RNA sequence: GUCAGGUAGAGAAUACUAAGGCGUACGAGUGAACUAUGGUUAAGGAACUCGGCAAAAUGCCCCCGUAACUUCGGGAGAAG
RNA sequence: AAUUCCUUGUCGGGUAAGUUCCGACCUGCACGAAUGGCGUAACGACUUCUCAACUGUCUCAACCAUAGACUCGGCGAAAU
RNA sequence: ACCUCGAUGUCGGCUCGUCGCAUCCUGGGGCUGGAGCAGGUCCCAAGGGUUGGGCUGUUCGCCCAUUAAAGCGGCACGCGAGCUGGGUUUAGAACGUCGUGAGACAGUUCGGUCUCUAUCCGCCGCGCGCGUCAGAAGCUUGAGGAAACCUGUCCCUAGUACGAGAGGACCGGGACGGACGAACCUCUGGUAUACCAGUUGUCCCACCAGGGGCACGGCUGGAUAGCCACGUUCGGACAGGAUAACCGCUGAAAGCAUCUAAGCGGGAAACCUCUUCCAAGACCAGGCUUCUCACCCUCUAGGAGGGAUAAGGCCCCCCGCAGACCACGGGAUUGAUAGACCAGACCUGGAAGCCUAGUAAUAGGUGCAGGGAACUGGCACUAACCGGCCGAAAACUUAC
């Protein structure tokens, strides 16, 4: 029913279409990946999938979670995250340990890609929420690239919770809808983003099959 | 790349050099205007015998622009000077003949008589 | 390693001829007009090139009538009927930047002997 | 701006208990006969002789 | 070498340019040094830099070494004493050190000097 | 109020230096906003604004040639 | 008009549009001739308008090296 | 004239919004003096958006060119401990008028100091402590919050239906656009202060040759990475449920009739889900596995105090595209985190020296040369360790 698979972003360029034009593309490395968990509704109370990825010396890895992993009956991977299934159809194909690679996209499909937006730092109001900075001359008095104004005064006397002003931007999950998987690969798990997904080289990005077209 | 107040050539023989551009056209807050869209232009100096006089309020379509624009092909345009082509309200030159090149952008723009009658396509 | 390599390969093209920054070059254009297939001739010189492995990129500038026209292809583009460069030019700089502001007799080119 | 009103005792006292201190662990070395007191960062500089403690 | 991150140390190009400059000079002249520890930190590329330059001894390393730290005396010695005495060694030419925290104003310094074990 | 070096220089302007005296008494680090002092910027060039405020721009020497007007000096280093 | 409330008077020039400006008309509330009237060559850190160049003033902000803002160490303020 | 004259700062403009619906468009309906398009009017509907300029200090208003529109208002005629002083609103001067006169004129014209280091509330973000009942590591479901919610044009049906003609349909597809937001550095550009080169003056290294120092980086041409937009992708649903207005069915009170009082229904950008993020401090503090699941001493045997442990955590180290400090993330010899070497790519463009030709200022060869940060790998040569510190069950009641 819904297929979803975790993968790694290491570069960005382009490919060529049939169409004989050019796409940009980005780079993500979907590496092998592993069922360690089987989540049942009687059980539990919901259905999922979990899947660990990334490969970790033993001795790197906390002892509660290789003993998890060898309960789990793999050997441990680097990061855990799980998908999460809607019927009981799809949760049946799977089991403890199955192992899942790129191949089970195919190409011509929407996909959807999550991952964690760059560390951009605390910035200011202009840059962050896009505001329009004053006049850098005819006598302003320091307040060049500074908001202002924020409400009215004795009523209601305060600011509006929820006012788009000043902080951290960055630094969270961010998702990219409705991308073109231009090529994928069987032998070492490799899939093609065309576009530009959110993310860091190096960096940890999941990949689902897109739920607004699909 | 054309805006308000934004200083053009012309690429017509209708009898104007130099125009000055009043409006972009195509929509609220519309605040580009790139090949192949049509534009509203005032003529600010004109041949003597030309056939619009300066001061006229003449909608125009842009041709050449110095900013890159890209194509389907990753092909991008740079060009050396802000140019357009005066045009009536059925799509259609008021000149006879035409100063050099255009893009192709308007072609797929369906202004046909322009592109077929330019000396060269590119 | 950039490990698309084995990724790249499935559609990366050969016949591919050596060209720099600066050189004289004309492209066809394969355009589709009302069903029908024909081809253009784009001659221009190369301003700048980029490589990414399958994704080698490049630009095509020329002169028409006193004002630059440009088109850009990357090299494995399957629009390009042939990459047929005229005269190997010799450029100072490997990225053309500096061709913007200079009209006429300025921006010639050099040839390599 | 300026305050209009004294905070109170317990508001300023409970404010500045937070501001401390936090005492290091110490390691010991045996150099030159002696067993002497550095932190983690100067373990290998004190077995080779590279740190200078008075 | 990777530029330093933040505003630069000294509050200048020209300012650290000399600054570095001298402090290579001093502890080629010398041998072992005491200084601010992100000093030392930031010193690191530009001594190496100077071995990798001598490890090929000739003229165009001659005048590039004069070039960059301003004495006869210190890069005929770097040349004479230094160069040679590292051939057979690649990379990891100084050791940083840090020692007692500065009493003027509590800054971390650190004792940089050249591997003598070889 | 008095001494006034060298090189460029019209020069006591300005740039670098000698004789000679200083680094003028809080420092060490961290790519945050933001403030202040500055540099650069695709392309348009006053569309913001009360105003081209601020900025930006020309700028030196020698030649050629310089209008309307006028109290016949000027305007005029006109402009180029 | 440094005088005009209605008034952004009407008419002409400049731009796409000009309650400002320039030139005329006189319906001068409430010009006017030593508390001077009308022009005037030249000058003005004077007032108003237009033009060519110039530009981050703007469209729409971006990056960069400074001095603070930040942490640590030393001393240690005030309005209320 | 009830609060404020031992002080409530005033019009406009910039930035920043919020709320109501008497709605400008977009959405759904009733009627027509609505042949069709094209209209007029009324109802429901606040989800979203609502031009830029010339003029004047303007609000307003007139004019110029589009779009779907360029909404009405409230919020101390929103907002100066956020900014402007253009006018009102000081001290000069002048014009016209009034007053013999000092002076005045909601008449005009010129320039005329806008202070405050945030205590609290509030807010945007990030941290320390504590409990969730032995102690820890993961994954989470999720009540409950937030974000977004806009739209134009062309071609087919069909020049058919209709209309005398001119003219010209509803609905639905297909395609192509914009403004807005989110993300990224492939392209293309901006920036680029340890990268290279050219160049004026001066000072220095014994001579020159060559170098550097300073003069806003002395001035320029560039430019890897990183940061960014003007650059490149994507999004504004489909569908489902109950509704406003409206349209119905079988139907009586009242042999009829009637959308309704029993009932059965259709019906929109509104409403609830569907999309994305936050989220068990959600105190009903949730759920599934994994790991160490017993060594004592003391007070006096009721409990309590102290010590010795494991899993795990912390300290400290190198650091990061993570970052104000913190927090977050990676690694520690059984090791590639940082530094450097080599190689490669890239930028830069023909190093130094020698020789030759030219009296000379140069050019040519040795040679796809010399120099070079962030991009990739191999090597421990250096730095991160002969190690310290925190850190384990009072029990009771019922059924099985
Ligand atoms: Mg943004
Ligand atoms: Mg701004
Ligand atoms: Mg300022
Ligand atoms: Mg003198
Ligand atoms: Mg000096
Ligand atoms: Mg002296
Ligand atoms: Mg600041
Ligand atoms: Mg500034
Ligand atoms: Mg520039
Ligand atoms: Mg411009
Ligand atoms: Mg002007
Ligand atoms: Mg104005
Ligand atoms: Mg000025
Ligand atoms: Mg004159
Ligand atoms: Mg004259
Ligand atoms: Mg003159
Ligand atoms: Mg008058
Ligand atoms: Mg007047
Ligand atoms: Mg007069
Ligand atoms: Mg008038
Ligand atoms: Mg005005
Ligand atoms: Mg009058
Ligand atoms: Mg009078
Ligand atoms: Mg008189
Ligand atoms: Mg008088
Ligand atoms: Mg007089
Ligand atoms: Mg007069
Ligand atoms: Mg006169
Ligand atoms: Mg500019
Ligand atoms: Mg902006
Ligand atoms: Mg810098
Ligand atoms: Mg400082
Ligand atoms: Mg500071
Ligand atoms: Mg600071
Ligand atoms: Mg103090
Ligand atoms: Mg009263
Ligand atoms: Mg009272
Ligand atoms: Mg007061
Ligand atoms: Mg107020
Ligand atoms: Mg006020
Ligand atoms: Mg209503
Ligand atoms: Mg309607
Ligand atoms: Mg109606
Ligand atoms: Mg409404
Ligand atoms: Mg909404
Ligand atoms: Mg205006
Ligand atoms: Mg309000
Ligand atoms: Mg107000
Ligand atoms: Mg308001
Ligand atoms: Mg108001
Ligand atoms: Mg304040
Ligand atoms: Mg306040
Ligand atoms: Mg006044
Ligand atoms: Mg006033
Ligand atoms: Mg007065
Ligand atoms: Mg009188
Ligand atoms: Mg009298
Ligand atoms: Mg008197
Ligand atoms: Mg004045
Ligand atoms: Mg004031
Ligand atoms: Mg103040
Ligand atoms: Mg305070
Ligand atoms: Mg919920
Ligand atoms: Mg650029
Ligand atoms: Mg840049
Ligand atoms: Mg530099
Ligand atoms: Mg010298
Ligand atoms: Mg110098
Ligand atoms: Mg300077
Ligand atoms: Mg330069
Ligand atoms: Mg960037
Ligand atoms: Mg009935
Ligand atoms: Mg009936
Ligand atoms: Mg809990
Ligand atoms: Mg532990
Ligand atoms: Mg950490
Ligand atoms: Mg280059
Ligand atoms: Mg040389
Ligand atoms: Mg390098
Ligand atoms: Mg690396
Ligand atoms: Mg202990
Ligand atoms: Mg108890």
């Amino acid at each position: 029913a819904r297929k979803g698979i975790l993968g790694t972003k290491l570069g960005m360029t382009q490919v060529f279409d049939e169409n004989n034009k050019v796409v940009p593309v980005t780079v993500v490395k979907a590496g092998p990946n592993v069922v360690t968990r089987i989540r049942t509704t009687e059980r539990d109370g919901y259905s999922a999938v979990q899947l660990a990825y990334g490969e970790i010396s033993p001795r790197k890895v906390i002892k509660p979670v290789a003993g998890q992993f060898a309960a789990a009956g793999v050997n441990p991977r680097r990061h855990v995250a799980e998908l999460r299934l809607d019927d009981e159809a799809a949760v049946a194909e799977y089991e403890v340990g199955q192992e899942l690679t790129a191949e089970i996209f195919s190409d011509g499909a929407y996909v959807d890609v999550t991952g964690t937006s760059k560390g951009k730092g605390f910035a200011g109001t202009m840059k962050r929420h896009g505001f329009r900075g004053q006049g850098a001359a005819h006598g302003a008095q320091a307040v060049h690239r500074r908001p202002g104004s924020i409400g009215g005064c004795a009523t209601p006397g305060r600011v509006f919770k929820g006012t788009r002003m000043s902080g951290r931007m960055g630094n969270d999950r961010v998702t990219t809808q409705n991308l073109k998987v231009h090529k994928v690969d069987a032998e070492n798990g490799v899939l093609l983003i065309k576009g530009a997904i959110p993310g860091r080289n190096g960096g940890l990005v999941v990949v689902r099959s897109a739920i607004k077209r699909g | 790349m054309i805006q308000q107040e934004s200083r053009l050539k012309v690429a017509d023989n209708t009898g104007a050099k130099e125009i000055l551009c009043i409006r972009v056209l195509g929509g609220s807050s519309r605040r580009y205007a790139g090949i192949g869209d049509v534009i509203v232009a005032t003529v600010k100096d004109a041949i003597p015998g030309g056939n619009v006089k300066r001061g006229d309020v003449v909608k125009a379509v842009v041709v050449r622009t110095v900013k890159e624009r890209r194509r389907a092909d990753g092909s991008y345009i740079k060009f050396d000077e802000n140019a357009a082509v005066i045009i009536k309200n059925d799509n259609d030159p008021r000149g006879t003949r035409i100063f050099g090149p255009v893009g192709r952008e308007l072609r797929e723009k369906k202004f046909m008589k322009i592109v077929s009658l330019a000396p060269e396509v590119l | 390693m950039n490990t698309l390599d084995f990724v790249d390969q499935a559609s990366l093209r050969d016949d591919i001829p050596t060209f720099s920054p600066g050189d004289t070059v004309n492209v066809h254009v394969k355009v589709i007009e009302g069903s029908k297939e024909r081809i253009q001739v784009f001659k221009g010189v190369v301003i700048r090139r980029q490589g990414g492995g399958i994704s080698e990129t490049f630009t095509v500038r020329k002169e028409s009538y006193g004002v630059g026209v440009e088109r850009t292809f990357p090299v494995h583009s399957p629009n390009i009927d042939h990459i047929d460069v005229l005269t190997r030019g010799d450029v100072r700089r490997a990225k053309l930047y500096y061709l913007r502001e200079l009209r006429g007799k300025k921006a010639k080119i050099k040839e390599k002997r | 701006a300026v305050p209009k009103r004294r905070m109170s005792r317990a508001n300023t006292r409970s404010r500045r208990a937070q501001w401390k201190a936090e005492a290091p662990g110490l390691v010991t070395v045996s150099v030159a006969g002696q067993q002497r007191k550095v932190p983690r960062r100067l373990l290998k500089a004190a077995r080779l002789g590279l740190v200078d403690l008075d | 070498p990777k530029p330093t991150k933040g505003p630069r140390l000294g509050g200048s190009s020209s300012h650290q340019s000399a600054l570095l400059a001298n402090l290579a000079t001093s502890l080629f002249e010398h041998g072992r040094i005491k200084t601010t520890e992100p000093k030392a930190r930031a010193l690191r590329p530009y001594a190496e830099k100077l071995i990798t330059h001598a490890k090929k001894g000739a003229l165009h390393n001659r005048r590039e070494v004069m070039k960059k730290i301003r004495d006869k005396d210190v890069v005929h010695t770097l040349f004479a004493e230094i160069g040679p005495f590292y051939a057979d060694r690649n990379g990891g030419y100084t050791r940083i050190i840090k020692v007692e925290n500065r009493k003027g104003d509590n800054a971390p310094m650190a004792v940089i000097e050249l591997v003598r074990e070889k």
